[PDB]
């Protein structure tokens, strides 16, 4: 006989996840800006990175936390993101206080927890941006023209932060954000 | 596949 594994293996997650920091440092170029922390493949490994890392409302204006599967870079031009697109939590001053970290949570949970049934492989990642015009937390999908997969991320993922019908929450491509006319960028999809 | 739910990620917190 052998041991039981439920009694001391850690828990896998069908991924291995990397954590960023993007520090805003103006005086650096943003690759310079841009660093892994570190990466993790359990439930165990997930927590004790979240742990000790400061939430997202304690860091300094203009830095960003991102979680991606390992292997893509969270930024548009990597060859997972480039025809894909996000779903967008616009936050206003106030939800930096109510919901920033309780988002961003829920995020990294659906993330590492695989919550989007049979369209988990086209999610890429998670960003959260900290900014004093308002903060953003966007879940990063592989393809924009995956309507299917597109479209049930979204639901799942409005769900999940409790948002009531009411709200409306907008998928744009990264392509549509780059080549944008002004503030706003046209929603590809909503939920 | 592994998939885990909210409640069982906060649980294996503890």
């Amino acid at each position: 006989e052998v041991a039981n594994p439920e009694h001391y293996i850690k828990h896998p997650l069908q991924n291995r996840w990397a954590l960023w920091f993007f520090k805003n440092d103006k005086s650096k170029t943003w690759q310079a800006n841009l660093r892994l922390i570190s990466k993790f493949d359990t439930v165990e490994d997930f927590w004790a990175l979240y742990n000790h890392i400061q939430l997202s409302s304690n860091l300094m204006p203009g830095c960003d936390y991102s979680l991606f599967k390992d292997g893509i870079e969270p930024m548009w031009e990597d060859e997972k993101n480039k025809r894909g697109g996000r779903w967008l939590i616009t936050l206003n001053k106030q939800q930096r206080r109510s919901d920033l970290d309780r988002f961003w949570l829920e995020t990294l949970l659906c993330l590492i927890g695989e919550s989007f049934d049979d369209y988990s492989d086209d999610v890429c990642g998670a960003v959260v941006n900290v900014r004093a015009k308002g903060d953003k937390i966007a879940i990063w999908t592989t393809e924009c023209e995956n309507r299917e997969a597109v479209t049930h991320i979204g639901r799942v993922y409005k769900e999940r932060l409790g948002l009531p019908p009411k709200i409306v929450i907008g998928y744009q491509s990264h392509a549509d954000t780059a080549t944008k006319s002004g503030s706003t960028t046209k929603n590809r999809f909503v939920v | 596949k592994k998939r885990y739910s909210r409640l069982q990620l906060l649980l294996f917190r503890r």
